[PDB]
């Protein structure tokens, strides 16, 4: 399905750190519904688990979480920013330094802090 | 047999265009502006003595 | 004094057998040992093709950008095939001979003595 | 030169090219992939298929051929004769 | 047992797209035409869905 | 060489003698003694760069 | 218990150290990500200069 792992791997398993890039389907424990094609996540796996620290950065619609995952969910302690505006500006030929300027106050002042359980 | 004969492995083709694509096109996830100012892309003009 | 067959059919000599025997042995053990050949090794090439490809495609594609012309890359093993499904069948040529890369290089036998 | 002629090994390989030439003169379509094979397998003329889409019509038109050659001419001369028996294994 | 490793491995005897769609599977093939008594020379085994 | 031919050198021996030699050239030898075949007088890897 | 501000700084702080140590296994030099993933604007496949002893172009 052009699911694509790179990282440590214990016998033919995921296992340790690595980064994981999502295509058609879903991976490393993620719910089929909330992966998109090209999304990835970096950090640490265990048991083919995202499971410890790490980040998910979606490219398509702009979410980006860092922080901690229990089983292959959201569990712990993480951090939510929204960058739609700055993939949008940079996808429509503007300069990046030019789409900073514009959305980076926008994109800071959204930022969240939460604490999830069990996703 | 008929390929060996004709001469026609001369129209085989072993060479291909190398096209860098844009920012827009590129992996935008690893852009990143630095203090406003810089970014990621790095794009130096080969070598310059 | 012995018949020792027809002179027309070729016979091959004995120092022949020896050389091979004694090439094969010397062969294994200077594989077996690679410090100790009078403190060098034994290598089967003298350059990898991969990077005689690399420099020729370098030297190339600077000779046509100097001379006002979009560069070209010259691939190993073939060019793509004009096909609508899957990516890999398209350039499975090039695919084909960068998969084969570990043991064109690399050697068979382990790189460093064991038990002794 | 039957020095030639002589060796197992010429011989082998004029029966091999005699064979290939044989079936090339049996199977080999000619004008019938645009006639017939094309334009039902693909309903496309076959300067607009893909490469590899008109040595699969080739394919079929020569498949086509060399069943209908064993039909008309060895099938029918070695049915004219009626099931003789039909032996089978006893065992 | 032996334990099974999960890596995925490069095409054979086909392109990467497609499967083995003509392989022989020995189950039975039912005809239409009803048979009143005659053995199928192998058990469907299993038969609901 | 097992052989051992001996005769007077003419042109076409020294010919094949050539010839052997420069097509043994276009192949990979085996090679004794490297890292020290390889080096070169210069800020590069090798004498081909 | 829900995480007090300083704590999800700490976490923040803790994960991107993470991910830059994990982002180290990412381009394999002959691997079969590397080989398929690795593309020009055309789609073609692009020589990624990561020989071991090759360093064209003045690099
Ligand atoms: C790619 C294909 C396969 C290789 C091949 O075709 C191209 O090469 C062709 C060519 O090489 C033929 C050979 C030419 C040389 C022939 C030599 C002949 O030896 C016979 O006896 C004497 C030698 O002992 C004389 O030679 C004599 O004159 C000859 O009669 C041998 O008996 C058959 C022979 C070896 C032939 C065998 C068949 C071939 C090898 C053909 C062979 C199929
Ligand atoms: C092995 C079959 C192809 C050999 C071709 C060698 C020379 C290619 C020259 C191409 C010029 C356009
Ligand atoms: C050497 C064995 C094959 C030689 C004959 C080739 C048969 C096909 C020829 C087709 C010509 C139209």
């Amino acid at each position: 399905d052009f699911t694509t792992f790179e990282g440590l791997s214990k016998q033919s398993i995921p296992h340790g750190m690595g980064v994981m890039t999502f295509g058609t389907g879903t991976g490393a424990g993620f719910a089929m519904s909330q992966t998109r094609y090209g999304d990835k996540y970096e950090g640490e796996f265990q048991a083919g688990y995202a499971h410890g620290l790490g980040q998910f950065t979606s490219e398509a619609s702009g979410e980006v979480y860092i922080g901690e995952f229990f089983a292959g969910q959201r569990h712990g302690c993480g951090m939510t920013l929204d960058m739609k505006p700055y993939f949008y500006l940079l996808e429509r030929g503007v300069d990046p330094v030019e789409a900073y300027r514009r959305t980076a106050g926008a994109i800071m002042k959204n930022v969240e802090v939460r604490t999830w359980y069990r996703g | 047999f008929k390929n060996f004969f004709s001469f026609s492995f001369l129209n085989n083709i072993w060479s291909i265009p190398i096209i860098i694509p844009d920012i827009a096109s590129a992996m935008i996830s690893e852009v990143s502006v630095l203090d406003g100012y810089f970014h990621n892309a790095f794009t130096f003009l080969e070598t310059s003595v | 004094n012995v018949y020792k067959g027809p002179a027309s059919i070729p016979h091959a000599s004995a120092e022949v057998f020896g050389a091979f025997f004694l090439a094969t042995n010397t062969a294994l053990l200077a594989h077996m040992f690679p410090g100790k050949l009078f403190g060098s090794e034994l290598h089967v090439r003298k350059w990898d093709p991969d990077y005689l490809a690399s420099c020729c495609n370098e030297q190339g594609m600077r000779r046509e950008a100097l001379s006002g012309k979009k560069p070209n890359l010259w691939l190993l093993g073939g060019g793509p095939r004009l096909v609508n499904d899957s990516w890999e069948r398209m350039w499975w040529n090039n695919l084909h001979w960068k998969r084969w890369k570990v043991p064109r290089t690399g050697p068979a036998f382990p790189q460093d003595m064991y038990w002794q | 030169l039957s020095g030639l002629l002589g060796d197992i090994g010429v011989k082998c390989t004029l029966a091999f090219a005699g064979t290939v030439a044989a079936g090339a003169a049996i199977v080999v379509p000619s004008g019938k992939q645009v006639e017939a094979a094309s334009l039902d397998i693909y309903g496309r003329p076959p300067s607009q298929l893909l490469p590899n889409e008109r040595r699969a019509a080739e394919f079929a038109a020569g498949h086509r051929r060399w069943k209908g050659f064993v039909d008309n001419s060895i099938y029918s001369w070695t049915r004219t004769l009626p099931g003789h028996d039909n032996p089978i294994v006893n065992p | 047992k032996p334990l099974q490793r999960y890596i995925p491995q490069n095409g054979g005897f086909t392109w990467p797209g497609d499967y083995l769609r003509l392989e022989i599977v020995e189950m039975p093939k039912l005809k239409s035409i009803n048979i009143k008594k005659t053995s199928l020379k192998q058990k469907i085994n299993v038969q609901p869905v | 060489s097992s052989k051992e031919r001996r005769m007077a050198l003419e042109d076409l021996s020294k010919w094949k003698i050539f010839l052997l030699n420069f097509l043994l050239a276009l192949t990979e030898q085996s090679c004794i003694y490297p890292f020290i075949s390889n080096l070169s007088f210069g800020p590069d890897a090798s004498i081909l760069e | 218990e829900m995480c007090d501000i300083p704590e999800i700084l700490g976490t923040v702080q803790e994960a991107r150290q993470i991910v830059e140590r994990a982002r180290m296994w990412r381009f394999k030099p002959y691997g079969e990500v590397g080989l398929r993933m690795a593309q020009d604007a055309n789609g073609s496949p692009v020589s990624l200069m990561q020989e071991p002893l090759h360093y064209p172009h003045g690099t």
